């Protein structure tokens, strides 16, 4: 797991990755 | 939060582990 | 349904979505 | 038309379902 | 095929499905 | 590479298919 520049879609795929069945929470600055 | 950071300067995986419930 | 950026790949993947079995063009200026 | 806006400027769901058939 | 402005993830992407059950090598500059 | 051509310029897809095994 390296430095990963991550912005819009491709974060919250991050994310399913990171977390899967666990779930996550997706707030970006209103 | 991450959104901000992880798009603006960089984050690690660790720190979107975070994110989880 | 908010205001969305999209652009390159990202936006035919939004019109797949929006109208599916429906079908799309994909009409870019060229 | 919508991929010059969708990505210079923002469009809307509803304006993306004019490209369907 | 045309010419493609590819970058991160949509990278590898196109390599996917230019080689399939081929292989490919991701060598970025370091 | 290619990474970096694919990116910065343009590439074509016969040659990300130099990358193949
Ligand atoms: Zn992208």
């Amino acid at each position: 797991f390296v430095n990963q520049h991550l912005c819009g879609s491709h974060l919250v795929e991050a994310l399913y990755l990171v977390c899967g069945e666990r779930g996550f929470f997706y707030t970006p600055k209103a | 939060g991450i959104v901000e950071q992880c798009c603006a300067s960089v984050c690690s995986l660790y720190q979107l582990e975070n994110y989880c419930n």
